[PDB]
């Protein structure tokens, strides 16, 4: 929006191109990751944890 | 809205099938014959002149 | 509206305006050929039963959905009965600021 | 009858009535079209004009302006041999038309009879026919209400009319002889005679250029009406015997995605494409010609008008390839043909095999009913997305209220600068070169006043409130 584009052009913040998507906690449980488990496609190249 | 042109005129089953058919009395023919004509039957003769 | 995971969710008023569409097009052109009677007339009956399906289906052969064998629901299904509407959504809506 | 709502059981019977004609009865048939177009055949010949636009748009083809191919598809017992043959076409009909004052009839034969060797792909026949049939038309439409005006003032008998208009057709004799019978409507005939008379001209002018008359124009599309509709009425019984192949076909694509009478319906249609376009001139049973049509009609059919989101005809038949290759790998290898595999048995890369997994999935019902519970269906879980969040909303107004407070507190003139330049609270914004408009003066320093105020902006203490909305 017009005012967002002043203020870009006062303080210059370079907008992210990337939106959140992370897997966060459900609200209100809390305990402790006992076990963690990755599935790559056959293709792709295997990250480090994995 | 949009809408569709209809190249035969078609019935309305609301005002032909509802318990008391409103085309049936309207026209003061039963429910038979009416569906004997719709579905290509019986011909009726509108009018035959002398 | 497309689904999480590339498939897509579809009302079946989509499958109903399409077959009404697809045999009122067949019709015109079936006219435009001067086909012969008989093909005309069942091809005028079948636009007869689209139609039908479409207002209220289950008044005749139950028109029944693409490889769900549940019957699919028309208009007259939307509005009548419980599940449907004025008592689903008109009279029972689900408020919010609301606990349990 | 009992009733039967069920349209499938009436077009059954329907269709069960007609018999099935035997072996000879479809030759018989099929000579009954050969003789109907042949017919009509001859008599396109003995109209004339016709020859003139063939002799048009063939030497606009020797021009090569267009194709040899849109007039013929090869004739029976060469460009050149056409050329020729249309040369002598010009030659006799132009000399014909001199001759016209007897000897011209024979010339008009001749002229037929050369021409006869030649054949006209579809579109001319539709443009000739079209042509005669409009001109019909308009002199059915004319000779109706003349007759009309005889009959519906004067209950005028019609002996006498056809004797006094029909027979010349041409010279205004009639006309005034009818009103030399001393009835009352002839008298008043004056009111029109001047458009009876100039209708009657334009029949004379299309009869001139044309170069013949009219009672025999009459005649000679009405045979064509004739021959046509005796060969539609062979057509039609004969479409009507092989119905029956038509549903035998039919019932092999069954539930695929199209209600049975759909796939009938398609079928039909294939059927009357094959009918009229078949040669009876091999030798073999018309069914073999015609199941080619059948089954193609089917199956484009269903590639088409079956699935909900549609898919182009080579693409259906990627998926079958690849469903036949699956069943085949699937039956030598025992377990499954994993992509890889199938990307060694087909050539494509794999990307396009992955590519036409994911397209095929044709859409679920949001009515399916969800696991154990017949009162809570798919659709009431899908959420709308695009709607905007309140918090969004009353930002953005906190951050209105604080961008104008902050405006407020620059100079005027600087302000509305800064205000145009961007769009707060006015259409699309002005570049430098407008605003100087707008201001009439226009050059770069207004740039210069533009950042000047955004370093305004930067100083401490003002510019704050507008630093809490980042984040």
């Amino acid at each position: 929006t017009p005012e967002e584009k002043l203020l870009r052009a006062i303080f210059g913040e370079k907008a992210s191109d990337v939106k959140d998507s992370s897997l966060r906690v459900p609200n209100g449980v809390s305990g402790t990751v006992i076990d963690v488990q990755v599935f790559t496609r056959d293709g792709v190249e295997k990250d480090k944890r994995a | 809205m949009g809408h569709i042109e209809l190249a035969s005129p078609t019935a309305h089953i609301w005002f032909l099938k509802s318990l008391p058919s409103r085309i049936g009395l309207l026209l003061d023919m039963p429910l038979r014959d009416i569906e004997r004509v719709l579905y290509f039957e019986s011909y009726v003769v509108i009018e035959g002149g002398m | 509206v497309p689904l999480d995971g590339g498939r897509f969710a579809t009302s079946d008023l989509n499958d109903l305006y399409r077959r009404v569409i697809n045999r009122n097009n067949r019709l015109k052109r079936l006219l435009d050929l001067a086909a012969p009677d008989i093909i005309v007339r069942n091809e005028k009956r079948m636009l007869q039963e689209a139609v039908d399906a479409l207002l209220d289906n289950g008044r005749r052969g139950r028109a029944i959905t693409g490889s769900n064998k549940r019957p699919l629901k028309s208009l007259a299904d939307m509005i009548k009965g419980k599940q449907g509407r004025f008592r689903q959504n008109l009279l029972g809506k689900r408020v919010d600021y609301s606990g349990r | 009858i009992g009733r039967t709502t069920d349209p499938v059981r009436m077009y059954m019977r329907e269709m069960g009535t007609v018999e099935l004609l035997t072996r000879e009865g479809e030759i018989d048939i099929a000579k009954r079209i050969e003789d109907g177009i042949n017919q009509v055949q001859c008599s396109v010949a003995e109209y004339p004009e016709a020859i003139t636009y063939l002799l048009e748009q063939y030497d606009r083809v020797e021009a090569e302006e267009a194709r040899l191919s849109d007039l013929i598809t090869g004739f029976v017992d060469d460009p050149e041999l056409a050329r020729e043959k249309f040369a002598e076409l010009r030659a006799q009909y132009v000399v014909t038309r001199d001759t016209i004052k007897a000897t011209a009839q024979e010339e008009i034969l001749k002229l037929s009879e050369v021409f006869k060797q030649f054949r006209l792909v579809p579109k001319q026949f539709d443009y000739l026919v079209n042509s005669m049939r409009v001109m019909m038309d308009r002199v059915r439409t004319q000779e109706r209400l003349i007759m009309k005006l005889c009959v519906e003032q004067c209950k005028m008998p019609k002996k006498n009319f056809i004797t006094l208009f029909t027979g010349n057709e041409t010279s205004d004799t009639w006309f005034n002889a009818a009103i030399a019978m001393n009835k009352p409507w002839s008298e008043k005939l004056h009111d029109v005679s001047e458009e009876v008379h100039r209708a009657l001209q334009k029949l004379q002018q299309i009869e001139e250029e044309t170069g013949l008359t009219i009672e025999q124009v009459k005649d000679i599309n009405r045979r064509m009406s004739i021959g046509e509709a005796k060969a539609r009425r062979a057509k039609k019984e004969m479409v009507e015997a092989n119905l029956r192949l038509v549903i035998s076909i039919a019932k092999k694509y069954t539930n695929r995605g199209l209600q049975f009478l759909d796939l009938i319906q398609e079928g039909n249609i294939g059927l009357m494409k094959a009918v009229d376009k078949f040669e009876y001139r091999r030798g073999y049973k018309f069914s073999t010609y015609a199941t080619w049509w059948i089954r193609q009609a089917i199956t484009r059919s269903i590639a088409d008008q079956a699935r909900t989101i549609r898919i182009p005809v080579h693409m259906i038949e990627t998926i079958n390839k690849l469903n036949r290759i699956s069943r085949q790998m699937l039956q030598e290898m025992g377990r499954e043909p994993t992509p890889e595999e199938l990307a060694e048995r087909m050539l494509m890369p794999e990307d396009k095999i992955r590519k036409v997994l994911k397209i095929a999935k044709e859409p679920i019902s949001m009515e399916t009913p969800i696991g154990d519970d017949e009162d809570s269906h798919l659709g009431d879980f899908i959420e709308d997305t695009t709607l905007e969040l309140p918090l969004d909303s009353a930002t953005t107004e906190s951050l209105r209220a604080a961008t104008h407070d902050v405006l407020a507190g620059l100079t005027a003139r600087e302000a509305k600068v800064l205000r145009m330049r961007f769009g707060i609270d006015m259409n699309t914004d002005y570049t430098l070169e407008e605003v100087g408009k707008q201001f009439d003066v226009t050059r770069e320093r207004i740039r210069q006043i533009e950042a000047k105020a955004l370093r305004k902006l930067r100083h401490p203490s003002r510019s704050e409130v507008l630093r809490s909305f980042l984040d």
